[PDB]
């Protein structure tokens, strides 16, 4: 059986980057807004069960439960043309729309509030799945519902599934923008910490790699957040395309995630992507030389990650599975591995085999791709580390200092104490030990205490 | 030729002068119409195309959405015993993987000649052994699509399907590790435990799906997807017969199912079978992990709950039987971390033979299959054999 | 028309001539590091690959034929070939039977030629006699290309080297005058063999090519090009082609020496090591000085003697601004 | 890989140099003021990736950093057709929008506080270019801000890509004509300074230089700034053709100006094109001869560099290499020699070897020729001094009687003295010195 994917759409801009999603991955299946087959959409060959399940023998319907404080962001889904591809069952709004303020605590409560109807969609979901692979949590690290609400659904997903994969699409706020959500850096903690302790596999997308990406290529001053918001969630799907689009290898989640993630506690990966292009630029048919490709793609500025410079920490890749969408050779995309092991692009374990597995799958003949060539590498790298420590420190640095803490004292979670913020920093903190001992031989034992304790002494 | 594609079609499907160039462009005129009707005969009775589409579809694994679908429900079938298994429940739950999964978009022609075959079961075979796709050719088709090229294509369904079995069992193994490290949170000590058996089934799921990925893109599909061209591009029937015989040969050797092959396929074959071994001891340790760190989330749920209530929140003789727990699952984590290394490097050495074989082997699939299992280089690091292979043969035909 | 002569031959020009200069440029940008290893250390597959990067990289994408370029690594360097191949029925004939081949494992850069694939009945024309002479317009133009991107390195690591010491600018500017000495010199040879032989030779071929009347015509107008650019590109007079030779590893030295020296002083007995540095330099100086003198007095003897009008050109070029001229004299 | 050009555009005048450098550069190597290539440019042997970098898989942005102290340039780039072309990120507008007063040392403070998005810039474009050669620097000497920033911009230039060569074309201000800038003087000593330092070779391209091509060659009798401008930008084309133009020779700026810079300090170049012609003047199709060619390349009244005429120094040429396309005939040639010798018309550096190279190329498809055969001549030659001693020299008379000092003096660079100035001219005599000797056998010893 296909390994299906259950769709955790938490907070406003969490949901609103679900839905765009889940629209990513209907218009790549050939399945409508409404949750309908298309006529047209004759090549069965796409893997729809990957990220959407049946409801009957020609309804798909997204395995999407939409969660949020706000219910601007819920009607506008129940408003947009994907209305009939999400369980209206599976959508919950808080009825005092009033959203989380900006808070990751309050993010969280009403993630608790809304715990009942997001664990009833995952589960129904999970039950219409003969072999269900796990749950993937989309959110925004920015706001303050959706990280909290985000990290609600994770733990329950890693409760109620204990034996099957949880992979992660986690979007890291932009950095170059000044976030008008100053208490960011404790939803983003939050969202690192769930993403590290009870997803199986993490992709990164940092939005200021967007950002960057939009002020260098497309001559904009200024990258609007949701520029690298919806980058974030391009790169997310790139990431996917093998789980969504099954191939010769790593057609199940499961079997996605496995090549990704080598340790159960390092799982936070990094992503890289080349060449990338911006939807605007198809007019000028650049003649990119190899060369230039190779190039660009180490060029910051054309690279979809912003991978923060972890000085402690001599990051290398734990595992690695390349999610390849267009034309494949299997023996290409082998090739293609191989010299970037010549380039040490990757440093592997020592103490077993590792290397980056490589699918070949059919592109959707639906969706115009305005890249000749693409290609996305999902890699577990300590590096991506650097970002959630960051977060962590962030974090930290703001609850010390009570900033824009009055908008979580009103939630349960933060109303006695920051204790959930300490929890999140520690589990960001195991997450980036787990990281530095799988580029160790002694990655065997990552993850347990004892490695925790002699990487923070 | 023009006779041959006569009886083909019927049970399958200046003369004055100089007399011996008067008919000969004539009979080769005649010869190329006749050979053009019998082809098409053929094709258009046996399906011929069709057949070559459904065996490119199960038996080359192009229907990669049902290959997936029938590998992930056989996994827990397929690590039982194979004299448990049921043809008639192998068949049912390939029909029920088909309608989870693409394939059951797949056309009822197309969809009705895929099917799981089951091998005579023996005690101790397990599924992969036994599990294979097959693609029944009959009448003109079976010109084409004959018992040896039905055989390789077979083979190759076989093999993929078996590769990938082991790839998906190490990579549910390596999703229970990781999914429990979430419970195993609260018991740190044994997270170790969990992180090893997620690294031995990662290293086991890599070498399983590289096998599988190169014998059913690179062998299977292109081959597949050659006979289709060819059968296509054919001018007569015994044309359409040879160059599907020559694509389903090709296919057997770069899916290591030729006679050549069989070392290759052999060495292919040991390295999935260690690879299973990586993932059954995986899961093994994920599961104990798992039990324990369930065992010390309950002891310390049950200890909150009495505080709770105002009770002492444990006995001295029950702190002391959930301090042994701990204690014993903690001296596990280490022993289980150790079993997980030792069957990973096991499975590596055997993956590194197997890569050394078919960087060394004729068929380009397996020197794929190589290039996979070594990306990071790991194998590259291991077995000199996929290093060289590409650097020796280039550099002689360039010096004439 | 079937075996479009004209479209092979235009593919021929672009790579054996190194008509594609930003083909050469990726080319030779990609492959670098791997042509630098000894024949024997060198992975074919990445010569190969760097080979489709600069296909790909160039506008030879858009030449239908460019899968008929191939990498040839050759199995003795091209100076050694052609002074044997002189020596044939001379007096060096047993001066090279008899010279040791060079411990010196033969770098891909020295062995890197074009091979060219002809299918029948092209491969009437395309020979292995015409490829063969593809291959060594192919590879002499590459240590052209290798020699002046030496002399370009040194360049840029001197006047990195200006920028971090402003006390070493001094000890600098001898070895930035026998750099330029050696840039001017290889830039008016690669410009003699590309501008004056190989093209000139190509459009005869194409004119005569043109004015072929039978395949024989076509051949013998090919063969008559090649031996025209083998002839113009000083390659058919032994005594110059190991004067070039001496000179172009004279190069390569002296741009090996100061990118040790510029890299050494990045990274950074110093006064030491600074007189030692000018005192090779000088040697370099004194030893590229004496082979040009000698190369230009070689070209003035030819000019006189054989009447080889050419190499008075050459003379020209290399004496240009009247920099030997005294010396010559001398 | 190309060797690319970083362009740095220093204030008002600097930055339409550079913005009309870059649309030059764009049309011969058919790129549209948009940054998509022209369906014209089917001529794939041009090196794009020489003036253009990618800043993605499908845009080709110019490497143009656009530096200026006054926003109403930094606005006027972003309001050009090459708004495109330049990293946004690579443009640098000071907030105060009050320029440099035409004052040298404020260009220069102000360069020191847009160092670090000039350098990002620098970097921006390194990155993206597969085989980065180095920056150049347009900018004019005159004003108070292009001068200034330009010279900032070639610094970081220096530290951004220190292992890379940076050859510039700078323009230096007119020594004769009195500025309406009093501090242009300064100014032109600190563009000769940063051309002298951090440069491999500087091309001098004299305003009253341009203003002469254009009334004897280009028939423009009354030269527009813009059209001073657009000379500078073609003297910088033709400075750089080595490595926008691949060949068998000359391939990187690197081994362009290795050929023609001697010593680190004997930098200074003067250039020389023919024919020249005006925009408006495309319409005689002047039928020049190789000796026509050059003679008008060594006449002074064609050159971009404005050389007076010393009549007992042997001013000389260190290196000239001349990219002759189109029709030449050999006999032409020879007669263009035998001319050039029996008038004297050139003289060449007796110190060291030096020759034109020659490279030929097919022309781009998307730039029209307005003469049926062309050729650029790049060459250092020590009538380059002439303009940097006179520049010294004024620079020296401006900061002896400290003369629009005022203005540099609220910028912190100048605040308590303008020894910057004054370190600039000494700069200057030192280059000036240094190309002299350049003319004569002794320049193996010059800086000595």
């Amino acid at each position: 059986m296909p390994r299906e994917i259950i769709t955790l759409q938490l907070g406003q801009c969490g949901n609103q980057i679900g839905f765009e999603f889940w629209k990513q991955l209907c218009a790549e299946h050939g399945i409508s807004p409404e949750g309908i087959v298309e006529e047209f959409a004759t090549e069965g060959t796409d893997r729809k069960d990957v990220f959407f399940y049946q409801a009957d023998d020609e309804h798909y319907i997204p395995r999407a439960v939409l969660l949020d404080l706000e219910p601007r962001v819920i009607h506008s889904i129940l408003n947009s043309p994907y209305a009939k591809l999400y369980n209206p069952e599976n959508i919950y709004l808080s009825e005092h729309g009033g959203g989380a303020g900006n808070n990751w605590a309050s993010g969280f409560s009403q993630g608790e509030k809304i715990h009942e109807d997001i664990f009833d969609i995952i589960d129904r979901e999970a039950d219409g799945s003969d072999s269900l692979e796990g749950f993937v949590l989309c959110h925004s690290i920015a706001g303050g519902t959706g990280s909290g609400l985000g990290s609600y659904l994770l733990e329950r997903l890693n409760d109620r599934y204990p034996k099957k994969l949880v992979q992660t699409y986690s979007v890291f706020p932009n950095q170059d923008e000044m976030s008008d959500v100053v208490v960011q850096p404790y939803n983003s903690l939050l969202t690192l910490k769930r993403l590290t302790q009870n997803a199986d596999c993490v992709v990164v997308l940092d939005n200021t790699a967007l950002n960057r990406i939009a002020t260098d290529r497309l001559h904009i001053q200024n990258p609007s957040f949701s520029q690298i918001n919806q980058l974030v969630s391009t790169i997310m799907s790139a990431s996917t395309t093998t789980l969504r689009y099954p191939g010769y290898m790593n057609n199940d989640l499961i079997g996605l995630i496995a090549s990704l993630i080598p340790t159960p506690r390092l799982h936070f990966l990094m992503t890289g992507y080349t060449p990338l292009t911006t939807d605007q630029s198809v007019a000028s048919v650049r003649k990119t030389t190899v060369l230039d490709v190779m190039r660009r793609l180490l060029q910051p500025k054309n690279v979809m990650v912003s991978t923060g410079r972890d000085r402690q920490t001599n990051h290398c890749y734990i595992a690695i599975l390349n999610i390849i969408q267009g034309e494949v050779d299997p023996t290409q995309v082998h090739k293609s591995l191989q010299r970037i092991r010549e380039r040490k692009l990757a440093n592997f374990i020592p103490w077993g085999p590792a290397s980056i597995q490589v699918a070949l799958s059919r592109k959707s003949p639906y969706l115009p791709s305005a890249h000749r060539v693409s290609g996305l590498m999902m890699a577990n790298h300590t590096s991506i580390s650097s970002l959630f420590e960051r977060t962590c420190r962030q974090y930290d640095k703001l609850r010390k200092r009570e900033a824009f803490l009055e908008q979580f004292r009103k939630e349960d979670m933060f109303k006695d104490n920051f204790d959930e913020m300490d929890t999140s920093r520690e589990i960001v903190q195991q997450l980036i030990d787990e990281y530095h001992a799988a580029t160790r031989p002694d990655y065997i034992s990552w993850g347990t205490q004892e490695q925790e304790n002699l990487y923070f002494q | 030729l023009i006779g041959k594609s006569i009886n083909f079609l019927h049970q399958v499907c200046d003369l004055f002068t100089d007399l011996e160039n008067a008919f000969q462009g004539k009979i080769d005129a005649a010869y190329f119409e006749t050979s053009k009707y019998l082809l098409d005969v053929l094709n258009k009775k046996y399906s011929l195309l069709d057949h070559m589409q459904a065996m490119r579809r199960y038996l080359l694994l192009g229907q990669g959405d049902f290959i997936r679908h029938l590998m992930d429900l056989l996994k827990p079938e397929l690590v039982r015993p194979a004299t448990t298994l049921y043809q008639h429940n192998l068949t049912g739950i390939l029909e029920t993987a088909v309608r989870a999964t693409n394939a059951q978009f797949d056309s009822p022609e197309i969809l009705r000649r895929l099917d799981v075959r089951l091998l005579e079961v023996s005690p101790g075979d397990t599924g992969w052994d036994v599990f294979s796709l097959d693609y029944h050719v009959d009448g003109p088709i079976a010109t084409v699509f004959t018992r040896e090229c039905m055989s390789h294509y077979l083979r190759v369904f076989n093999f993929l399907w078996r590769a990938k079995r082991m790839e998906y069992i190490l990579t549910d193994i390596r999703k229970g590790h990781m999914c429990n490290a979430k419970l195993l949170r609260n018991m740190p000590e044994f997270s170790g435990v969990l992180h090893q058996c997620h690294i031995l089934a990662s290293e086991m799921v890599h070498f399983i799906h590289q096998m599988q990925y190169y014998i059913t893109f690179e062998v299977l599909e292109c081959s597949w997807d050659e006979l289709w061209n060819k059968v296509q591009q054919a001018q007569d029937l015994d044309h359409i017969i040879a160059a599907h015989e020559v694509f389903l040969d090709t296919i057997i050797s770069r899916c290591l199912l030729d006679s050549d092959s069989r070392a290759l396929l052999n060495q292919l074959r040991a390295v999935f079978d260690q690879i299973i071994e990586l993932q059954n001891a995986q899961d093994a340790i994920y599961r104990a992990a798992l039990e324990e760190l369930q065992r010390r989330l309950q002891f310390e749920e049950k200890k909150k709950q009495r505080e709770i209530e105002g009770q002492w929140g444990v006995t001295a003789a029950e702190e002391e039987e959930e301090n042994k727990r701990i204690g014993e699952f903690k001296e596990s984590i280490p022993k289980m971390c150790s079993q997980l290394r030792i069957l990973t490097h096991f499975y590596q050495g055997i993956v590194q033979q197997f890569l050394v074989l078919l960087t060394t082997s004729s068929d380009e699939s397996l020197r794929f299959l190589s290039f996979r299992l070594d990306f990071n280089e790991h194998y590259k690091a291991r077995e000199p054999r996929l290093r060289v292979s590409l650097g020796t043969r280039g550099r002689r035909s360039s010096h004439t | 028309e079937e075996k479009e002569l004209v479209a092979h031959l235009r593919s021929i020009k672009r790579y054996f001539l190194m008509d594609q200069g930003d083909f050469f440029v990726h080319f030779m940008d990609l492959a670098e590091e791997e042509l630098r290893k000894p024949v024997e250390d060198i992975t074919p597959p990445r010569l190969e690959a760097l080979l489709e990067l600069a296909l790909r990289m160039s506008t030879a994408n858009t030449d239908p034929f460019k899968d008929d370029l191939k990498i040839d690594l050759m199995p003795h360097d091209l100076i050694t070939q052609l002074l044997r191949v002189l020596a044939i029925e001379t007096k060096q004939e047993k001066a090279m039977a008899h010279a040791d081949p060079t411990e010196l494992a033969l770098s891909g850069l020295e062995a890197f030629s074009f091979d060219y694939i002809v299918k029948w009945p092209l491969s009437l024309i395309i020979n292995r006699k015409a490829l063969t002479r593809y291959q060594m317009l192919f590879r002499h133009m590459f240590y052209c290309k290798h020699v002046e991107r030496q002399l370009c390195s040194v360049w840029i690591s001197n006047k990195t080297a200006k920028q971090h010491s402003l006390h070493s600018a001094q000890w600098f500017a001898g070895a930035f005058t026998l750099r330029q000495r050696m840039l001017n010199f290889v830039q008016n040879i690669q410009y003699y063999m590309m501008f004056e032989v190989m093209e000139p030779t190509w459009h005869i071929l194409e004119k005569n090519l043109k004015s072929a009347s039978n395949i024989d015509d076509v051949l013998g107008h090919h063969t008559g090009f090649l031996d025209t650019c083998l002839k113009d590109c000083m390659l058919t007079n032994p005594e110059l082609l190991k004067v070039f030779s001496k000179l172009m590893s004279v190069c390569v030295m002296f741009t090996n020496c100061m990118q040790k020296f510029t890299q050494s002083m990045k990274l950074d007995d110093t006064v030491q090591l600074v007189s030692g540095f000018e005192a090779t330099i000088n040697k370099f100086d004194k030893n590229f000085s004496a082979h040009l003198l000698d190369l230009l007095a070689r070209l003035s003897i030819y000019s006189t003697s054989d009447c080889e009008h050419g190499m008075a050109s050459v003379i020209s070029r290399l004496d240009f601004n009247g920099f030997y001229t005294e010396r010559l004299e001398r």
